[PDB]
DNA sequence: AAAAAAAAA
């Protein structure tokens, strides 16, 4: 039993120390130069496993849960191996590692997702519609006794592969006649790790005829966390497995979720600057060129035609303006607005949809299909706990960005009338069933 | 190995679909070969969802099982010439490649990389293709050998395109003596300025036409446009036997004589060609001397 | 053991569910069922299942479609016992089932393990308040509407267990999607005690369940409608939508229930349907020309009939006239609801350029036009259709909307009329007494093809792939020939610019069209009288002979031909001549506005091409000739000349004759 | 108990 796990503990050491290419064995550097910054995670790329060994990718996709625990504490031994001097024989603050995958593989749609995909490695693509509030988990617990009153160490992985995966606590004493469960949970001198949840939605274009996009749940934690923002596009590395909810419909049904291992999206989260240097000398040499303005203006919508001083404007929206702020508070409008207002057939709606598409964050909405109170602030209640609480609409899921509205004739006159402070002040006020806050959305 | 495009890099969903010899062997161009393709991956038992995939992460059972499976399935429908021997080469953990796929993203990247004077400078856009595949023969360098193999893909996929509009459209005219094509007009002609683009094309069509049940070997003559230059690009082409043919009826390669006569009417006749590639059979012509010069071709002896 | 049909007739258990599972009848019966889908001839002379093992192995489904009356028609004894007990005869034909897909694909069961057979259509239909306590157990066949699904989630199938009282691991057992494996004395050890799943090695199902409604048409008027349960096994997962009007056949089942009883106070019982089979029945009602599950699917014959006929000269002239053939003249408004219901191809650009490809009609004119009935017969035609009127729709009703869930307690989203109608048409009659804020939330749906919506807190867009027809009448009741269209109409530029083809038709005085169409119209009213080998053949064959007098082809073949020419065929444009569509593009600019008040636009020439390529469409081409465009031309240049005033009718006429030529 | 969307008056 103990013998296989430490084979292949012993199998995956191996190829972290062994995989070279050329004259640099790059995983050890990269150990290296992530413990320097406090950054105790190890990123594999399936392709090189695969080409090490087949068996160890075999063992892999037959059963992830179970495998990769291994892996990530072979990770920990080797960096304390080549981190930390024995010295003939102390703090070793060092967790166990966070592996992080990434692949190449074909991606697998959301509603093509079955019963043949349980305890299996998948890659999908979708949207981020929302983020839950952090919470904490236990990884080393103390627990302590009553009765007998002695002392004992409790680990505990995040991997479970089952829905219960839960030992609570050991069925008599540690050996006079103490109960089933004499034990309680010592708080301190104990150490607590971060999880998130998140939900994902279908991509539009590849919602099926006549039907509505599904969700689907997410969980990630340690440093996946605080990763993506609402709205963004993203594409998953994960587990489909599969979790009973005895709290809540049919016979013996089982609640599928995601569980996070890669995610790759296309903003990387740098919106301080991060990036590259050789990026950073490409845009200076980019802001170097003598005619850039017009570079830029032929590239804002290539296949309309004649439209000049629109795409111009287009291009001075997009850049904006230079925020600034005064001794005495007054804050200064840093955005400009530009209100086409034109003849049909002139593509007036071919122009928002680029727009949209061009802008890191943008929302593309209609001025009828749209409510005052479902733009600015939203006041929902909790059905389980029965608590008013704030959903944002849709021009704070826009802050720090554009925003494109079509047929703002049609909007009603009632609803016109909320963005005035919206736009002239960037700042929304919410006076509703008590709750008095100042909410900030610059667009 | 099999005669497949790109086995080890593209799905074998692709790979059987853009297979020159397959294509010809089951009429790809129109539903019916869709369907048999179908077909042959039903009673193979390979998923087709499966087969969609890329060929480092398709499952290890039907990887090691693929030799039987074909070996068992590919006689009732005549591909059982497809099977053959050949090399292949792996320098430590990279990987494996084989030397059909090394040449096929040599010749990609010779294809595509980076009056008188726009014909100079495509002549040096040449030359320096060929010193960019010179340079990516090295081992040290895969960045410059992945671009090729992705452009070998996108070059089949448009030679596809085109030849299935070609055989739809019927514009193989049939003469007494050699077939015609020309391409008066269509998407991405400015590809097809390459001669050995050309030639790959050329070459699809002989195999199509020669898997056919016609008993004529006349040899195909293909002509292109660049608007810009306001000429003909024409080449000649030999017939050619069927790959699954003994060697008794092989007494001598089909000689190419267009060459001999292109040389003979420009010889004859004051026709504004420019006859300079090293390939004798290739020529420049005018677009208002083509027909004229065709004629000449029709009437004389080949 | 004499296993021979005839000794299936008498029976010797006390019921047909023992008798069933009996070793000597049941190998009796697994090898007549064999033998018939073996064996059985269409009408043709050809094994039908044969062609339908086929398609299966080439499509790589789920489910056979075995249809019920070749089962009844022969063998029928083996039909009877379907009909009674469900449960021991589909076991032994799905085990029949993939012996037989197994004989024409060896090594088959890598792509999937089981096959599930479908019945197609069963003698007898019930409502839902026609259940009664003598139908249960057997197969039951419901109309109703499916109104709250509850979604997919995974099943066991094979249960196993470990009981670590005795180091005992129990053998696989089955599951009914309703009970819960309850097993008393465990085993050999014969005592109870703890014991856990170990599901490590164990296969999964899915499973949906959906609440089922009285159909509004089927329900007495002024009453309540009827509420049952769905239960919708693998395979059978998201087949069916909310909102749509299915047609179910299934078995009907019994179970205990807790507080039922409590608040009955009596031992009453819950009951729910275990589907089977699923035929969609929104907007077509007629259910009469064929049968099966499915009207809109093609056989392979079926299919080389269509690349047969789509080869012949003037094939377009013969789809025109095959169109509405009880309804006389109207030759533009046929072409133009037949280049509408054809569609063209959406184009992408370097995905980040969007050109609409459907096709928008408007027809205009007198009453007593019958412009209903070409409605209706449209509705009858699209595989998907939905059918708005007047004042009876709302913005947000055509459009989706938002409501909040009774159960879970929050907003959702509710799939609106437009999206019922993505990949089909919507039909909206009486357009122009339509309230201006009901008429001004179909901009998008029109010309975007897109749905946004941003309400509590939700913001998505929906995608909406839907061609809009619709009719209207002019102000006053008749159209003024010496008026221009401004003044005919209270329509807009916006609204009017989005129409492809509109069409105007006039009432007027002839002294031999009136008697003409009185002829006709006594024809239809004489011929489609009630009163004038198997009799159903018989009567199929005299509807054949009534129709082929106004059809020149059949209806159902044309049913599935523009199904298929909708689904595969997809034109393509290159030799195309610019400089004539691009004059004649610049000379509908000149004229219009500039001396008239019809607004002509760049949307006018995409309508052009649109209509070319469907036109290209009819004759199953890939690619898009000179005639097409010719035809194309010739219609969008005749809609645009008649309407205009009198004044200038002739003169238009006789000026645009340049391009037209033919 | 309090906010937000829908059809009829
Ligand atoms: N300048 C142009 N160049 C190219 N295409 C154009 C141009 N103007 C309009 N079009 C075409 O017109 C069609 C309709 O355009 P679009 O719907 O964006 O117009 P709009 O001005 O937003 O209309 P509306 O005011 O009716 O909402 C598109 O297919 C688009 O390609
Ligand atoms: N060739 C024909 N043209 C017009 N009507 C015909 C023709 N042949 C038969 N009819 C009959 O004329 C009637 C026309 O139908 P209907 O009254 O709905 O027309 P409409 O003008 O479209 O109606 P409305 O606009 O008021 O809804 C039908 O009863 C139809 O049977
Ligand atoms: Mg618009
Ligand atoms: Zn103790
Ligand atoms: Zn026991």
């Amino acid at each position: 039993n103990d013998d296989d796990n430490t084979e292949i503990i012993k199998s995956f050491k191996n190829f972290i120390l062994e995989f070279r290419l050329d004259s640099q064995f790059i995983y050890r550097d990269q150990l290296r130069n992530n413990i320097l910054v406090k950054n105790y995670s190890l990123t594999v790329n399936m392709e090189h496993l695969i080409g090490y060994n087949e068996d160890i990718y075999k063992k892999l996709s037959d059963e992830p849960s179970d495998i990769i625990p291994l892996f990530e504490t072979a990770i920990t031994q080797v960096a304390k191996r080549i981190s930390i001097l024995s010295r003939a024989q102390l703090l070793n603050s060092l967790p166990t590692f966070q592996l992080i995958l990434n692949s190449n593989a074909n991606q697998i749609p959301l509603r093509d997702l079955d019963s043949e995909h349980v305890s299996k490695i998948v890659r999908l693509s979708g949207i981020i519609i929302s983020t839950s509030v952090l919470s904490s988990r236990a990884t080393y617990l103390s627990i302590m006794c009553r009765n007998c009153r002695h002392t004992t160490s409790i680990t505990i992985n995040n991997f479970n592969s089952i829905t219960g995966n839960t030992v609570s606590l050991p069925r008599s004493c540690l050996s006079k006649n103490c109960g089933p469960d004499p034990y309680i949970i010592i708080h301190e001198s104990s150490k607590f790790i971060d999880q998130q949840f998140l939900k994902l939605q279908e991509i539009p274009e590849l919602v099926p005829v006549g039907e509505m996009p599904r969700n689907l749940t997410m969980t990630c934690d340690r440093y996946l966390t605080n990763k993506v923002i609402p709205g963004t596009r993203v594409t998953i590395v994960g587990i489909y497995s599969i979790y009973n909810s005895k709290n809540g419909s049919g016979v013996a049904i089982r609640t599928p979720y995601i569980k996070i291992l890669g995610i790759q999206s296309d903003v990387e989260t740098s919106s301080v600057t991060m990036f590259t240097e050789e990026e950073e000398e490409e845009f200076l040499q980019l802001s170097r060129n003598p005619k850039l303005y017009e570079i830029l203006t032929n590239s804002i919508a290539p296949s309309i035609f004649g439209n000049e001083d629109i795409k111009k404007a287009i291009v001075c929206l997009l850049m904006g303006g230079s925020k600034k702020i005064l001794p005495d508070g007054m804050r200064l409008r840093g955005d400009i607005n530009v209100l086409l207002l034109g003849d049909p057939g002139t593509a007036k709606s071919q122009l928002l949809k680029f727009v949209e598409k061009v802008s890191p964050i943008a929302v593309y909405t209609s001025g009828k299909g749209s409510s005052a109170a479902g733009l600015t602030a939203s006041v929902q209640r909790d059905p389980m706990t029965r608590e008013f609480y704030l959903e944002g609409g849709a021009m704070v899921l826009a802050d720090g960005g554009v925003v494109c509205i079509d047929e703002f004739d049609k909007m009603r006159d009632e609803d016109r009338v909320a963005i005035h402070e919206a736009m002239e002040q960037q700042t929304i006020s919410i006076a509703k069933a008590g709750i008095t806050t100042v909410l900030n959305s610059r667009t | 190995d099999y005669y497949l495009f790109l086995l080890r890099h593209s799905s074998l969903y692709d790979s059987f679909y853009y297979s020159n010899y397959v294509n010809a062997k089951l009429s790809l161009w129109n539903e019916n070969g869709k369907k048999r393709l179908h077909k042959m991956f039903a009673r193979m038992g390979i998923p087709l969802s499966t087969a969609q995939e890329t060929w480092l992460y398709m499952d290890h059972s039907i990887k090691r099982e693929l030799g039987i499976i074909f070996d068992k399935n590919l006689d009732r429908y005549g591909l059982q010439d497809i099977i053959r021997d050949g090399f292949v080469r792996t320098l430590g953990y990279r990987g494996s490649i084989s030397a059909s796929e090394f040449v096929e993203a040599l010749t990609a990247l010779l294809e595509v990389g980076n009056s008188a004077q726009k014909l100079t400078n495509l002549r040096k856009r040449w030359v320096s293709n060929f010193w960019l595949s010179w340079d990516a023969l090295d081992d040290r360098k895969v960045e410059l050998l992945n671009r090729g193999i992705q452009l070998a893909q996108d070059l089949q996929r448009a030679i596809f395109n085109t030849g299935v509009a070609i055989l739809e459209k019927k514009l193989i005219k049939h003469l007494r003596i050699y077939r015609l094509c020309v391409l008066q007009d269509g998407p991405d002609l400015d590809l097809y300025r390459n001669p050995l683009t050309l030639l790959r094309l050329g070459n699809w069509l002989i195999e199509c036409c020669a898997e056919s049940e016609d008993k004529q070997l006349l040899p195909m003559v293909l002509a292109s446009i660049d608007e810009n230059t306001d000429t003909y690009l024409v080449a000649g082409l030999t017939p050619r036997y069927p790959r699954g043919l003994d060697t008794i009826h092989t007494k001598k390669p089909i000689l190419n004589n267009f060459s001999m006569a292109f040389q003979q009417i420009t010889a004859e006749t004051d026709a504004k060609v420019r006859i300079d590639n090293f390939e004798s059979s290739i020529i420049e012509i005018r677009r208002e001397d083509l027909s004229p010069f065709l004629e000449k071709l029709t009437l004389s002896g080949l | 053991e004499e296993l021979t049909l005839e000794s299936l007739s008498n029976v010797k258990a006390n019921s047909y569910s023992e008798w069933i599972t009996q070793p000597n009848v049941s190998r009796t019966i697994a090898r007549e069922l064999k033998s018939f889908l073996l064996e059985y001839t269409d009408e043709t002379g050809r094994s039908v299942y044969g062609a339908r093992i086929r398609t299966l192995g080439e499509m790589n489904s789920e489910s056979l479609e075995v249809n019920y009356r070749h089962l009844a028609e022969s063998k029928a004894i083996l039909a009877l016992f379907l009909a009674k007990c469900p449960e021991e005869m589909l076991k032994i034909f799905d085990l029949v089932a993939m012996e037989a897909t197994e004989l024409h694909y060896p090594d088959y069961a890598r792509i999937h393990s089981e096959i599930h057979v479908r019945i197609s259509d069963f003698p007898t239909i019930y409502s839902l308040r026609e259940l009664r306590e003598s139908n249960l157990s057997s197969l039951v066949r419901v109309t109703g509407v499916v109104t709250r699904r509850t979604g997919v989630f995974p099943q066991l199938k094979y249960v196993k267990f470990n009981c670590l009282k005795c180091g005992s691991i129990l053998g696989p057992f089955f599951q009914d999607s309703n009970e819960e494996i309850r097993i008393s004395f465990c085993t050999n050890c014969k005592s109870k005690g703890p014991f856990r799943v170990n599901g490590e090695k164990t296969v999964y199902r899915n499973y949906q369940r959906v609440t089922l409604q009285e159909a509004p048409g089927t329900v007495p008027p002024g009453r309540l409608p009827r509420h049952r349960e769905v239960i919708l096994l693998a395979d059978l997962v998201d087949v069916s939508k909310p909102g749509e009007e299915v047609e179910v056949t299934g078995i009907y089942k019994n179970n205990y229930d807790g507080n039922l009883n409590a608040k009955n106070g009596f031992p009453v019982f819950a009951t729910i349907i275990e589907a089977n089979s699923i035929k969609r029945r929104e907007g077509n009602t007629a259910n009469e020309g064929e049968e099966g599950l499915d009207v809109f699917s093609w056989t392979e014959e079926e299919e080389r009939e269509f690349r047969k006929i789509s080869r012949d000269r003037g094939i377009i002239d013969k789809i025109i006239s095959s169109m509405a053939p009880s309804i006389y003249g109207h030759r533009d408004i046929k072409t133009a609801v037949a280049c509408s219901l054809f569609g063209g191809v959406p184009k992408n650009v370097n995905g980040k350029h969007s050109i609409r490809g459907d096709i928008n009609v408007l027809l205009l004119g007198d009453p007593g036009t019958a412009k209903s009935q070409i409605l209706k017969y449209v509705e009858k035609t699209a595989h998907r259709a939905v059918f708005a009127t007047g004042q009876g729709a709302s913005a947000v009703g055509l459009t989706a909307s938002v409501r909040k869930d009774p159960i879970t307690k929050e907003w959702t989203l509710e799939g609106g009329a437009l999206v019922l109608a993505d990949k089909g048409v919507c039909l909206i009659d009486e357009f122009d007494k339509m309230n201006d804020q009901d008429r001004t939330s179909i901009h998008e749906a029109m010309e975007q093809q897109s749905i946004s919506i941003s309400k509590a807190g939700i913001v998505t867009t929906l995608q909406a792939r839907c061609s809009i027809i619709a009719a209207a009448n002019p102000n006053g009741g008749r159209y003024n020939s010496t008026l221009p269209l401004a003044q005919n109409v209270s329509l807009t530029e916006p609204i009017l610019s989005r129409f492809d083809i509109l069409c105007v038709v006039r009432d007027l005085v002839d002294e031999e069209a009136d008697e003409r169409l009185a002829t006709f119209v006594v024809d239809s009213h004489v011929r489609s009288h009630p009163e004038n080998l198997n009799a159903r053949q018989r009567r199929l064959q005299r509807q054949r002979k009534k129709e082929e007098e106004i059809s020149p082809i059949p209806q159902e073949l044309l049913m599935k031909y523009i199904h298929y020419a909708r689904t595969k065929i997809y034109p393509k444009l290159h030799q195309m001549d610019m400089d004539k569509v691009s004059r004649v593009y610049a000379d509908l600019r000149r004229e219009s506005i500039s001396t008239g008040s019809f607004p002509i636009t760049v949307r006018h020439l995409e309508s052009i091409l649109r209509i070319a390529e469907s036109f290209a469409k009819m004759r199953l081409s890939e690619f898009v000739s000179s005639y097409d465009l010719d035809r194309a031309i010739k219609v969008v240049v005749d809609s645009f000349v008649d309407a205009q005033k009198v004044s200038v009718r002739r003169q238009l006429r006789r000026s645009f004759a340049i391009y037209t030529l033919g």
